[PDB]
């Protein structure tokens, strides 16, 4: 498990990888895996103006 | 096979396409903090996924240099990403929607002499709606062009405009890769930008229309892998713009179809070449 | 008695207020270059030109925190400069147009519902008036938002509006100076934005009644003062605290340079 | 009693706030996109936690010209959230590291003759640690100017610098509120930029001397509540900045003091008068 | 014969372009304002002579939709003009100094690895010695990354660095039109940067070898007019960077070498086809 | 035409439009922004990817 920065809820992401994107089970917070040796989610950095499709 | 996959966060997308991946050989994951040039890299091919279209198109262009093809590659992620450069490829092949380009403000403002009122503007390189305008009239045109001009970015000095296309609710994303049709997604919104990044709801498209229009669009480039966004008029199906770095989550989810798979498949044909 | 006048280029406003304070006692022309803090100035009172607000801002701060009073201050700069906190400092005190303030587009979405359409998009710092925009219905005001979302600058994230006034093709520019009217001009044109050879002196008494007490909302300093005439009578709409002259002394043939050194001797002398 | 609590997302510290009020009496949470001016609010004294500095001055500048008082207020705001405005107040009466500032890239050159090499060189309105250089030569000096230049944000205009202070792998975050000391930390790092933002760690500081030096920085300023930074140099502390829109979370977690609670007594102090 | 001249402002060079164009045939002055598309221009060449490198390259590229070919072409502007596209084309054909691209900040701490210190940062798309960086630790490294990633612009997210060249005072810029070296200048400094844009003074360089790498330069490139930059060094000549929209006013004055009549020469023949 | 710069009236004579002046008294760069009349201005500001 691992804490969510947002809400503060601890959470079950299962195998994740480094620098994947998860949603949040209890406050839907569109998240960033920035660790694994010590997991850590955080939200993602700003939007730049040529990100996309 | 080698194959690398470039990337600045892992989507569902890039979490699919690794799985796909990994099925026809090695899969080198390849964050951008991994990317140094001119470098060691032993690869049959590089998908690129990077979330930013400018460090999409120059790691294309590095690995092209150290001798490793790419999906997509860089001449198409340039010319595809750009609203303008896509325009004048597209308008031989599909009907487009009018459109005129202009070099400054003073151009900019005979634009409505040619297009009318509504018209849109959008930046030549932006993706997910960011920065389309509505414009009914003079004074929206002239305030839309001031804030352009002083944006830092001079490719915001391009100044590209459409006709305004009144649309039924909706638009259309279709999917080709490699000459194939994969499939297509409805865009619903209540408002007039659809993407499903501001966040336009998904439904399957199965019209056989928009099916060979969208082969015809990739025809126009002739190689890759492309999302195609279709506009319904009253004069009929129009072909607005095409993206070489594909989102597909929910088209995939709401298709039932492998966007991912044929993405992959693809990459093993290139790699093969 | 020595008087400094920082600058970013030497150009006639300068020259002529140079001229002067000449008269007054010994002048120190203060290029940017020039303006290094903490540091040891020999000055009885500095008059800020500098181009940028922003840089007029804090040159004055500067020499305040040295024990040197500045012509304009650092909290008139601030306070009348900045168009919201001067909006919010004439509102009790003069007639100025309807106007909103909102924190976040969503509420800035809410805005026509007070003003009506066609309303007036400003940023608050903004003098050259590029950014200016008439907006005559949702789709212009979501444009006018989404540039500035994407300008990144966090002084666009204040979102100040103003109704449209219909002003009959010309606006007015008055001066006022530690408390006396010098003049005031009008400024014709056929575009709404009027902002500066299409002016002429504005004799009409009421403006000047209007721009005393406009500046007497501040109680200091030299201001140009812009008001608009309407259907409903003379507006404020903005008090400018660097203070361009050169147009206005030409048109009006008032010595706008020698009032703002007068003024600045004053407040040398405390 | 009727509070209100200004906020750009919630989180802990403002769910944190808004349960020590509401002991007091109705709290009224109020999101930017609830802020419209002028407007009608029934409140006795607002709590501005807007994350943006600009907004949070507006914003208490807003709320006070409606009648209605602001913690912090518009004027500590300003002068505490300005480095430049804030180390002009703590001049006289607090050590502070030696400082310099020119209004333009020519003065900003001759920064060294008077700080020596290495230095430092900030934004006046930054926090988080960003945009923050050491600065070890001429080159880099030069360099620094030169992107500051082509930002363009006017405030770069403003040119601050600090010697360089070598710190013993960590500084010092105090809180002063109505000028009670409700706690101080340690933040450790490897790197010379020690922000918990930036990857520090906090640890509880009990050191009587930083609790002293905080109040009477606290005292330059005479009202609100602040964070206070301050160094350990080799000529004793040293307060580098205030910061008048105090993070705490790591603070109140790793001390055990209750900085939410205390922030909402000072507003209930505030609304009295 | 009609020659259009397409502008932004008429420097020196673009008034001499226009008299001797006026020599071969009719020649069409085209601002910025007068450029809108698609539309009816009746023109065998455009000299694109716009000071913007973006609307060069977008104005010859529109040109080219319409048929009408462009000195330079679109693609001989977008890949002489971005640094990295550029020494991708001349790596392996002329030696060039030592350099490193990396796609994000973390990537671009790694550079030093291969390049050591003192190193060079500049933009992709620069000129004019624009947001150059001489970089000699670690902390420059870091205030430089640190405001590129600042930056609106996302192209300063591709970072682009060479070894620090120790030159004799002063570089080399010479000119090749259609394969004809026309002539060579020294620019002379006491700053590393010597653009004449910033103080670079001009002198005539007759050194046979520069000639022969200049020609060899050009055939990376194998079309166009192209104002070439080379650096002495301990390791011989290097080029460093090639032009597509040149200045040439003072390098004309101090070599009498006519760029204006060869670069119109050379448009005239692509007008033939 | 008075330049702006130095306030003096001075002699261009055949010019074009957006060309680059230079004053004869003061010395300072112009464009000529009009022919309607004759109008000149200071050089507009350098954007980031000006020059050659
Ligand atoms: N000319 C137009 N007429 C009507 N709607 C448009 C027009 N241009 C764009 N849109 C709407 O805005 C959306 C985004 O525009 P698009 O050109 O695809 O840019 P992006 O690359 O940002 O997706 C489209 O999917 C469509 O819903
Ligand atoms: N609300 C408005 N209604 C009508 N005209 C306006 C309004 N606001 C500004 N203008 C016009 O635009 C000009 C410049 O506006 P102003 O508010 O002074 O911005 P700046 O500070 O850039 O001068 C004014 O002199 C006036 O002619
Ligand atoms: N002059 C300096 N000498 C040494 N370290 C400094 C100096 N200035 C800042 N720092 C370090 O960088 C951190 C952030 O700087 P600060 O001035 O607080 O800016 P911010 O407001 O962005 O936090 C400080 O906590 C300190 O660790
Ligand atoms: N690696 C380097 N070593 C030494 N000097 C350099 C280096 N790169 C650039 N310079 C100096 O800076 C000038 C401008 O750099 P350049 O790469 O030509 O960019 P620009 O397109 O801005 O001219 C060069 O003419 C040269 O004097
Ligand atoms: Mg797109
Ligand atoms: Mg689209
Ligand atoms: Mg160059
Ligand atoms: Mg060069
Ligand atoms: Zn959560
Ligand atoms: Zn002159």
């Amino acid at each position: 498990m691992v804490e969510c920065p947002v809400c503060g809820s601890e959470i079950e992401i299962g195998e994740v990888e480094l620098h994947q994107i998860v949603e949040c089970p209890v406050c839907g917070a569109e998240l960033e895996v920035v660790s694994l040796e010590p997991l850590t989610l955080e939200e993602l950095p700003e939007v730049e103006e040529d990100w996309g499709e | 096979m080698r194959i690398g996959i470039t990337y600045t966060v892992l989507r569902r997308e890039e979490m699919a396409i690794k799985e796909r991946a990994g099925e026809f050989g090695e899969v080198v994951m390849l964050h951008e903090d991994d990317l140094l040039f001119p470098g060691n890299y032993d690869l049959d091919v590089v998908i690129i996924r990077n979330v930013s279209h400018f460090k999409a198109l120059y790691t294309a262009r590095l690995f092209e240099s150290e001798g490793i093809p790419t999906v997509n590659s860089s001449r198409l992620i340039f010319e595809a990403g750009d609203k303008l450069f896509a325009t004048l490829r597209l308008a031989g092949k599909v009907p487009v929607p009018e459109w005129k380009a202009a070099l400054s403000e003073g151009g900019a403002l005979r634009v409505p002499d040619s297009l009318g009122y509504p018209l849109v503007s959008k930046p030549v390189f932006g993706s997910w709606g960011r920065l389309l305008a509505k414009v009914n009239d003079r004074d929206s045109l002239e305030a839309v062009l001031e804030h352009r001009k002083w944006m830092k970015n001079p490719l915001y000095g391009i100044h590209y405009f459409q006709e305004f296309v009144e649309k039924p609710g909706r638009d259309i994303r279709s999917y080709v890769i490699g000459g194939e049709f994969v499939g297509a997604i409805y865009r619903y919104s209540n408002h007039w930008i659809t993407n499903t990044a501001r966040g336009g709801k998904a439904e399957p498209c199965s019209d056989p229309e928009v099916e060979e229009l969208s082969v015809k669009a990739w025809e126009a480039f002739g190689e890759g892998a492309l999302a195609i966004d279709i506009f319904e008029s009253e004069k009929g199906l129009l072909v607005n713009e095409v993206n070489p770095n594909m989102e597909f989550k929910n088209a995939a989810r709401v298709t039932g179809a492998d966007m991912a798979g044929k993405l992959v498949e693809y990459a093993v044909e290139v790699a093969k070449t």
